[PDB]
């Protein structure tokens, strides 16, 4: 979910 | 219609009488009953960007539930103000963490592969399918056309640059032992060549480079050959029938995920930290930019950047040209600090003096707050  | 007013404020984890609150889930489930354009609430949650087309709607969604999700703003420390207080910091705390960004590789001589005169002129002449600098590092555009990313690799390749004063300064700092960890944003692998221990590259960096199918690992000096002739470095053990095996450098490209490593060192030095300190890094990018409200919120922070932060709210900021900054700090701390440039042929015609302005600001030169 934490792309960047 | 639906059953928000628009005033709800939503939390996570006149008014003189309490607003309704909301979860990010529940408030997202109200405007999907409805069939609101996610693009819509990204635009409001972050006016000054627009998603890529290649989002599929319900990712928007989870990006938006991503920032509604995020910590609490961290509330400017009063004790802490001025660089007296500052310095008294950096000689005091013993677990720093140091965040850089593309400021402490400027006297480097690095071209500016993020602004829309440098690179990306001459590459959008050549590629009009290209929309700005950052495409140059979508990760898609790279698997629809990787030809931009490797006209560019060449000029920014981590064999001609030199470290700047920054560098030399976070390095003497991990010899000393005081450096928890240099988080940098930087792919350009300077923090190392400056001999910098703990340093952590939170978007990857060339020193590697891997196929985007295989996965099969190379050095740097593996692929330099063909990305110096401006050729699409191939993959080995793939069947050439196969185009999309190339060797991209493993830098991370937006809409990926940052390495586990990163996140790691993040969760571990949440808690040890006692001192935060920014440098030449506007915080623009998720998640990286989430650090300074992620970590305790008494421990000071202090902010050295050619522009303040207006998301951000730091004890002490420092505001100029970061090698001018970093040398003042190093006259006022004495010892190796003192002693530590080779290139101060050019901090001789550059101006030594600042401006305080109360409580927090001092301007330096090089400083833009246009
Ligand atoms: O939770 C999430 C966090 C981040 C993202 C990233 C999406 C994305 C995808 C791209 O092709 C380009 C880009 O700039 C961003 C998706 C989900
Ligand atoms: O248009 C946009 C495309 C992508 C994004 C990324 C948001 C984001 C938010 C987080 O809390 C964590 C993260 O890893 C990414 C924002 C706007
Ligand atoms: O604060 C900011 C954070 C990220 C960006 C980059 C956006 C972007 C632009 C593209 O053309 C492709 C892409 O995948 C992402 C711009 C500002
Ligand atoms: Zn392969």
């Amino acid at each position: 979910r934490h792309k960047k | 219609d639906n059953l928000l007013f628009g005033d709800e404020i939503i939390t996570n984890g006149s008014d003189w009488t309490p607003r309704p609150r909301i979860g990010p889930y529940t408030f997202v489930q109200q405007h999907l009953m409805i069939g609101t354009d996610p693009r819509t609430i990204l635009k409001d949650l972050l006016p000054e960007t627009i998603p890529p087309p290649e989002l599929d709607d319900m990712t928007l969604w989870q990006i938006v539930i991503n920032i509604l999700s995020e910590p609490p703003k961290r509330k400017k420390r009063k004790d802490i103000n001025t660089i007296e207080d500052a310095v008294k910091l950096l000689q005091e705390s013993k677990k720093i963490i140091v965040l850089t960004g593309a400021g402490v590789s400027v006297s480097s001589g690095i071209p500016d592969f993020r602004s829309r005169d440098g690179i990306y002129a001459r590459l959008a002449v050549d590629f009009p399918d290209l929309p700005d600098p950052q495409a140059m590092f979508d990760i898609e555009y790279f698997r629809k056309d990787p030809r931009p990313f490797f006209k560019f690799a060449k000029e920014i390749y981590p064999g001609q640059f030199q470290p700047s004063l920054c560098h030399k300064f976070i390095a003497l700092s991990d010899k000393e032992g005081k450096l928890l960890r240099n988080y940098t944003q930087n792919i350009d692998t300077l923090e190392q060549v400056a001999g910098i221990q703990r340093i952590i590259q939170c978007h990857g960096s060339f020193a590697t480079a891997s196929c985007l199918i295989c996965k099969y690992k190379v050095d740097c000096e593996a692929v330099r050959g063909d990305i110096f002739n401006q050729v699409v470095p191939r993959c080995p053990r793939c069947p050439a029938d196969e185009p999309l095996a190339i060797m991209k450098p493993e830098i991370v490209f937006f809409g990926e995920n940052l390495p586990e490593q990163f996140h790691r060192a993040m969760k571990y030095d949440k808690d040890e930290v006692d001192l935060l300190i920014v440098i030449g890094s506007s915080l623009k990018v998720r998640p990286v930019a989430l650090i300074p409200s992620s970590i305790p919120h008494e421990v000071p922070q202090i902010l050295i950047n050619r522009e303040p932060l207006p998301h951000l709210h730091f004890d002490v900021e420092l505001l100029g040209d970061c090698d001018v900054i970093i040398n003042e700090l190093c006259h006022r701390l004495g010892g190796e600090y003192a002693k530590l440039s080779s290139n101060p042929v050019k901090l001789s015609e550059i101006t030594e003096q600042y401006l305080f302005l109360p409580p927090n600001r001092y301007i330096f030169h090089g400083a833009e707050v246009y």
